[PDB]
């Protein structure tokens, strides 16, 4: 049982590209209640998504 | 139950050596293996003459797919998008907007072939009976690209083969 | 910018580059490797051919659904030029032959063809124009092919006012017919050589160094209506690079001099045959000439590429012709830049 | 604060480790040449494999650098035995990718990407 | 033209042997290769119409890509595809070689063989019946008969 | 009788959790929960530790021969500490029984390699290492069994995106296959359907 | 009897209107059987059953020599068939479309269409929608 | 209702047309772009208007399970016609 005092950084273990490392910034909110319904069973857990990025269209098929 | 497949001592009297013997010296099942191919050689051929014949298919026959229309001639879609909720390979790309009378009528229906599993779960789905798994399956391509079917090619499929998916339909709607 | 060719994407296979380019001779060293390139970035491709469809199966690849279409064209017909140059903004000119044929000679390949593609391209509202040359392009050349080519571009330049003329020195590749055609030479006894080729000198450039400059050439602004110069780093004499090339694909090195006329003769023989010919007299004409110095032309350093040492790629060349692969360290050939 | 280790009790021995994984890879890479016929020298391999150990170096805690010796160790084990192929060994050697660019003003021109 | 019709006779006669006669390498890598092996089965018998059951793939002249081609498959495949001699051809048999098809969003499944070797023929289903293989298989046929090498060489 | 209700067997839940407490009095150490479902699955949550006891006694026991490894999988969930669950399922012939065994395990903590006990261990804890990440201590061949050589990431981690980084193509440039960043002609679309209103009131969770 | 069978050619060969006949079945059908004819479509196909032979090869089609535009006396597909007598050839009933025709709309096709991949009137996929954002034109008259 | 659009292009009834400036025209270039000739909102306005008896009319698109979901049309609004909306048909109640 040894003992050390990091912090827990699996960013070498994971195999995620710097890139999308160190270039994104997530959002870690409760979902909104969505409104057009008066349930409120979707905002009970939290949820962690990343930004937005480019979409763009194919140029066949659209 | 069970029962042993493998578990038979044969006999060790002389009459039972001798014959196994002789099977071995003479090669009586070899020779029993020739006759069984040789009856086979005598018997006929189970090849159709493709493509001039055809084998036998069935109402329920799964292949290219169509949009079919009333018998006033108004397309039978409603751009409802259950097709694209429950399209296990999500083949199915659909856009809608109000059409100039009013309608709601699809803009964009694509199905990509090259994705599609043929899996029947679209004709399912549909309140209408819209969207059909026609009974072609002779529609190979030289190019990636015309397997990219859009809603004018959809439309001219169920066009084509109206007549058969129409008598398929009547056929096999009762068990439906 | 029209508002389909606003360039999208991280410039990978399924972006959009904004590029709609029409390859002429695609079906070739240099059109397969800037058709190549154009897939990777993303762009719409043309390809006029005239060969059988199965010999364009190689480009079907390098773009990614829809972004390659094949067309068939005819060298001497305006109508299918313009029918393949009709919708594209970019018109990249690649046409050319060692030999010449029944139907076609220098001047149809690289005066007639040229001549009415940029025409063409000029009424049909081409933005950009890339037209290939070579930079031993002279009037008085020695050799019908360069003085072709000279003309050509000339006649290219008066119909195009807005165009790129690219010039390289000789392109060594997988595919080239420069150093393929020095080390297959063993065949014929020993290694012929016009004053064991102590007093030629020779730049090469890299096929994907020239690849990569047609490539920048076409998104650089200031290369509108300019004419570059691409060459290698080092020069090199012909008989030490022939010795390197032996030493490459380790294989029996004797170098014999041959009188000039001596090996127009052979050059001569070897084009009766109706298939492709083994040489040429313009070939032999071209291999002993020297290289061209135009240090007033902008080169590939101008484009922001930087040209390939030939030592680091001939053994990619080379590993096929080894008999025995032979794993054995060649040093490299002294050069006389 | 206290959990148990995987192979190393201190930074130590896990530096000790990575230098034993260093000097394996470093003796393979001119085999690694010879076998895949490579179109690479052999001082491009040895660069790569110190480029490849030289950005995980601010790593401080043992376990992930016996996690990534591990792995090390398995990678190769794979260029030894000859399971991979060039396409592989090439795949380390980022050749085919267009040079992104790392300023401001050329990743402005080029699009929305950060 | 004494010349055209000669060279239009001789790419007629070529081309018909290459026609009757294939020897097609069958790149069986999932389920798709099921129904291959009904096609050759008594009913269909590939083999009347010339296209041997099984070759190697140096005898192969058509390479049939039945299955999904996997990321760690993609190279064996180009390396036999190099292999096979010319003139080469390939039939991309169900939605996995043609495109992705129920794994196209897979991190480990090629998105096409068309991405690794060109394709002639594309054969839609999954699994294409055993009529529609054969339809592919006669259509390449019928792709071949259109080829004009000799003709295109003689007008070079 | 209801046609659509599935039946239930009170005999067999019985014995199950007889069982349980059974295996729970003679191992107090690391047994850490029982469990019965109503479909009559028996559940045992134990220290990680413990592993190797735990499976060599429910492998050689007189009353618990459960000689057959039938299944060994791990789940993810990110939101516990030790996101990785290690699941054994064990099967005896002798008395026609199943049983699973739980453990947790973080990405750095090693687990004792069951290959001494069961021998599909092997093929199945390099199954586990190759798509979630965790170790194990002693096995003979430890490696990458199911993705591509060279392949970086663990795809069967919730973090990981479906269509991975990297995707393959043959460079003509180059005469070999490639791998460049994914890109989608096109994207795969998310869709939300889980509704807003609960379907299963026995389930329902204090509102902290 | 070996006397029997053949006789029983003599009459295939007889039954297909002489030796040309035989020739053109045996050359572009590879089959010379003989069978009722159940009708012939607008084309020019003709489908014949016979009940005698196992199931599968009991009803058969001999494509036309000439299908819209295109020469089919050596070419012939499986998709040349109309789509009623494909139902029929491929036995997803027993009624010919003779005895059973199909319900007639003004929208079916009347004149039915094979593979066409490989030829100019092949398909080629499009976007069928409109533009999504509308760019501001600037005006046509100079500010100063 | 096929109209040709300036380019010489056909017009889908989607009113899809490249214009003249798009590039996306050249894969038309010695192929074909498919067009579906029946217009369907053409034909429903060609189909005549239904009158029946009563303030509520049932359609269900005709041949009872192959058509759509039955629905109930109010016919008491004399301005306009009412309008199954899933088949797009016409019914009216007599006034003159
Ligand atoms: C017991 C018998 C044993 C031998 C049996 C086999 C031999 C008999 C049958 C041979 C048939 C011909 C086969 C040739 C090969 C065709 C396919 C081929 O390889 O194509 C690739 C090439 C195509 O040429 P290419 O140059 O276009 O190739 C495309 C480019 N690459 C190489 C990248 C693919 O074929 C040839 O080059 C063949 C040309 C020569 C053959 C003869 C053609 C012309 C014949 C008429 C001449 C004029 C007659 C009138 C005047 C006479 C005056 C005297
Ligand atoms: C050991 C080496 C052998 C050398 C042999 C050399 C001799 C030449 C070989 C001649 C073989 C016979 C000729 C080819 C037989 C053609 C058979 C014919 O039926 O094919 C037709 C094809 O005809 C084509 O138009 C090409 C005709 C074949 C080529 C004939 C060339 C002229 C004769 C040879 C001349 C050589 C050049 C002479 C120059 C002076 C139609 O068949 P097909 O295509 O399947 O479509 C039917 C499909 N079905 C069966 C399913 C219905
Ligand atoms: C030309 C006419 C064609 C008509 C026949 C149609 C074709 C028939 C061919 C079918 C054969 C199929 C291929 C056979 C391949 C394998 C053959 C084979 O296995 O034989 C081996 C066989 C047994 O081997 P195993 O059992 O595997 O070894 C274990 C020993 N305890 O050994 C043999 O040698 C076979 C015996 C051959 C010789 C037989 C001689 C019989 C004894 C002769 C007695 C007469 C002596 C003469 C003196 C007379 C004194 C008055
Ligand atoms: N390669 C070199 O060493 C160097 C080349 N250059 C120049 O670069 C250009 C490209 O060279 P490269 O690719 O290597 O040569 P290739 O001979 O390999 O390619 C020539 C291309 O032009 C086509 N072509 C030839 N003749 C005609 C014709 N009559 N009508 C229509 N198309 C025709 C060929 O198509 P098809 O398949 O139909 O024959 C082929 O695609 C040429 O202009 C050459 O002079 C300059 C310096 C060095
Ligand atoms: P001294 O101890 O100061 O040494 C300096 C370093 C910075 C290494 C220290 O040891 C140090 O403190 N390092 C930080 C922790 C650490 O040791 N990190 C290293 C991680 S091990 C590792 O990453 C090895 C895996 C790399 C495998 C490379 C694969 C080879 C690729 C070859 C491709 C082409 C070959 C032909
Ligand atoms: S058959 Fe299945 S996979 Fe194909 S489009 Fe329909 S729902 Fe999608
Ligand atoms: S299920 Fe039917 S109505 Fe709905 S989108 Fe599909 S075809 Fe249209
Ligand atoms: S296309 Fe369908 S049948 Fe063929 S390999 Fe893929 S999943 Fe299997
Ligand atoms: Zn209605």
């Amino acid at each position: 049982l040894i003992a050390v005092d990091e912090k827990l950084d699996i960013t070498t273990l994971t195999g995620v590209p710097e890139e999308h490392i160190k270039t994104r910034k997530v959002r870690i909110f409760v979902p909104a209640r969505n409104n057009m319904q008066s349930g409120v069973n979707n905002t009970k857990k939290w949820k962690m998504e990343f930004d937005t990025r480019e979409r763009w269209e194919n140029p066949l098929m659209g | 139950t069970y029962k042993f497949v493998n578990m038979r001592e044969p006999s060790m009297d002389m009459k039972s050596v001798t014959d196994r013997a002789a099977q071995t010296l003479l090669w009586t099942e070899l020779v029993r293996g020739l006759g069984m191919t040789l009856s086979y050689l005598f018997r006929e051929p189970a090849t159709i003459n493709y493509p001039f014949e055809k084998g036998p298919l069935s109402p329920r026959f799964r292949g290219e797919h169509a949009l079919r229309r009333y018998p006033s001639g108004e397309e039978r879609c409603i751009a409802c998008k259950l097709c694209e909720a429950v399209c296990p390979a999500q083949a199915i790309t659909i856009e809608a907007e109000p059409r100039a009378d009013g309608s709601r009528r699809t803009t964009r229906y694509d199905i990509d072939m090259t994705k599609c599993i043929y899996c029947g779960f679209c004709q399912e789905a549909c309140p209408v009976d819209a969207i059909v798994e026609g009974p072609n399956f002779e529609f190979s391509t030289e190019t990636h690209e015309e397997l990219l079917y859009n809603k004018e090619k959809l439309l001219n499929n169920g066009d084509k083969w109206e007549a058969e998916i129409a008598a398929n339909i009547q056929a096999d709607y009762l068990y439906r | 910018l029209h508002h389909a060719l606003i360039p999208h994407g991280k410039g990978g296979r399924s972006s959009v580059s904004g590029i709609v380019a029409t390859v002429f001779g695609a079906t070739g060293f240099l059109g397969r490797y800037v058709v190549n390139h154009l897939g990777r970035m993303g762009s719409q491709v043309i390809v006029p051919y005239r060969c059988e469809p199965y010999d364009t199966m190689h480009l079907r690849p390098m773009g990614d659904l829809g972004q390659i279409i094949f067309m068939e064209w005819n060298g001497k017909d305006k109508d299918s030029i313009r029918k393949v140059v009709e919708h594209s903004n970019v018109v990249i000119n690649l046409v050319g032959r060692e030999w010449e044929t029944k139907n076609f000679d220098f001047e149809d390949v690289f005066v007639k063809i040229p001549h009415a593609i940029a025409q063409v391209s000029k009424e049909a509202g081409v933005e950009k124009l890339i037209h290939i040359s070579h930079l031993n392009a002279d009037i008085k050349s020695p050799s019908r092919y360069l003085r072709s080519k000279a003309v050509g571009e000339k006649e290219v330049r008066a119909a195009f006012p807005e165009a790129t003329i690219i010039k390289p020195s000789d392109i060594f590749g997988r595919e080239d017919r420069f150093l393929n055609y020095f080390a297959s030479m063993r065949w014929f006894g020993g290694v012929p050589l016009i004053s064991l080729g102590k007093e030629t000198v020779k730049q090469p450039v890299y096929i994907v160094d020239v690849s990569k400059g047609i490539i920048n050439a076409i998104k650089d602004p200031d290369a509108k209506g300019k004419t570059f110069a691409f060459v290698g780093p080092n020069r090199y004499l012909l008989f030490d690079l022939v010795q390197y090339i032996f030493a490459v694909a380790y294989r029996p090195f004797l170098p014999y001099p041959l009188p000039h006329f001596a090996y127009r003769w052979v050059g001569r023989l070897f084009e009766v045959s109706p298939f492709e010919p083994w040489t040429t007299r313009d070939k032999v004409e071209r291999v002993h000439m020297s290289d061209m110095t135009l240090p007033h032309l902008p080169g590939l350093e101008d484009l922001g590429i930087q040209a390939t040492p030939l030592e680091l790629k001939a053994i990619e060349v080379l590993r096929r012709h080894r008999t025995y692969s032979e794993m054995e360290d060649v040093k490299p050939a002294k050069t006389v830049n | 604060t206290s959990v148990k280790p995987i192979f190393s009790r201190d930074m130590n021995e896990a530096k000790r480790r990575v230098r034993e994984l260093y000097r394996a890879w470093y003796r393979e890479v001119p085999n690694t040449v010879h076998l895949f016929q490579l179109d690479i020298s052999v001082k491009q391999g040895r660069d790569k494999v110190r480029e490849m150990f030289m950005k995980n170096a601010h790593v401080t805690d043992p376990r992930v650098v016996d996690l990534l010796v591990i792995k090390g160790k398995m990678e190769l084990e794979e260029t030894i035995n000859v399971w991979k192929q060039r396409t592989h060994i090439m795949r380390f050697f980022h050749e085919t990718e267009a040079p992104r660019p790392t300023d401001f003003l050329s990743k402005f021109y080029v699009g929305h990407d950060p | 033209s004494r010349g055209e019709y000669v060279v239009a006779k001789l790419d007629d006669l070529v081309n018909w042997a290459r026609r009757s006669s294939l020897w097609p390498m069958t790149f069986g890598l999932a389920c798709c290769a099921v129904e291959m092996m009904h096609m050759a089965a008594p009913r269909y018998d590939m083999d009347r119409f010339g296209v041997v059951f099984r070759a190697s793939p140096r005898q192969s002249d058509v390479m049939i890509v039945a299955g999904t081609l996997t990321n760690k498959m993609a190279p064996a495949l180009r390396k036999v595809y190099d292999q096979m001699p010319e003139p080469r051809y390939v039939v991309s048999m169900g939605s996995c070689a043609n495109g992705g098809g129920y794994y196209h969003y897979s991190y480990s499944v090629v998105r096409g063989c068309d991405r690794i070797v060109p394709v002639d023929i594309y054969v839609p289903g999954c699994p294409p019946t055993a009529e529609a293989l054969l339809y592919g298989i006669l259509q390449l046929q019928r792709k071949i008969k259109r080829e004009k090498r000799l003709r295109i060489w003689y007008r070079r | 009788t209801r046609p659509t209700i599935r039946p239930r067997n009170d005999v067999v839940h019985k014995q199950l959790s007889a069982f349980g407490q059974y295996v729970a009095e003679i191992l107090p150490k690391y047994v850490q929960q029982v469990q019965v479902s109503c479909f009559n699955e028996l559940e045992i949550f134990i220290h990680p530790d413990g592993v190797i006891p735990v499976l060599t006694f429910l492998r050689d026991h007189t009353n618990a021969q459960f000689k057959s490894l039938a299944d060994l999988t791990a789940v993810d969930v990110p939101t516990r500490q030790n996101r990785f669950e290690i699941v054994y399922n064990l099967l005896s012939l002798r008395f026609n029984s199943r049983i699973r065994v739980k453990t947790y395990t973080d990405e750095l903590t090693p687990i004792e390699s069951s290959v001494t006990v069961y021998k599909a261990a092997n093929w199945y804890e390099r199954e586990i290492w190759d798509m979630f990440g965790v170790f194990f201590a002693n096995h003979p061949d430890l490696r990458r069994i199911l993705t591509d050589y060279g392949f970086e990431g663990h795809p069967f981690r919730k973090d990981f995106p479906l269509s991975g980084y990297v995707e393959l193509r043959y460079d003509d440039e180059v005469k070999r296959v490639v791998a460049e960043p994914v890109e989608l002609a096109q994207e795969f679309r998310k869709f939300d359907l889980n509704s807003p209103w609960e379907a299963f009131p026995a389930y329902r969770q204090p509102p902290e | 009897e070996l006397v029997q069978v053949l006789r029983r050619g003599l009459q295939q060969v007889s039954g297909h209107g002489g030796l040309r006949g035989y020739l053109r079945v045996l050359f572009r059908a590879n089959d010379v059987r003989v069978g009722t004819l159940v009708g012939e479509d607008k084309y020019g196909n003709k489908y014949y059953e016979d009940n005698k032979q196992f199931f599968g090869r009991h009803r058969w089609v001999i494509y036309t020599t000439e299908m819209n535009g295109r020469d089919t006396f050596w070419d012939v597909d499986g998709s040349m068939v109309p789509p009623e007598w494909h139902r029929w050839l491929h036995c997803m009933t027993d009624d010919p479309p003779t005895t059973k025709p199909p319900t007639a709309r003004k929208y079916i096709w009347t004149n039915h269409k094979f593979n066409v991949s490989g030829t100019p009137q092949q398909y080629v996929p499009y976007s069928t929608t409109r533009k999504k954002i509308q760019e501001w034109v600037p005006p046509s008259t100079p500010y100063k | 209702g096929v109209r040709t659009s300036p380019t010489g292009e056909k017009v889908t009834h989607t009113g899809q047309a490249y214009d003249d400036g798009d590039y996306r025209r050249v894969r038309f270039s010695d192929r074909q772009k498919e067009v579906n000739e029946n217009f369907a909102i053409d034909l429903i306005a060609e189909q005549p208007v239904s009158e029946v008896g009563s303030r509520v009319i049932s359609c269900d698109g005709g041949g009872g399970a192959l058509g759509h979901p039955r629905v109930y049309i109010n016919l008491d609004k004399e301005t306009k016609t009412g309008t199954c909306g899933y088949c797009g048909l016409q019914f009216r109640q007599p006034h003159h």
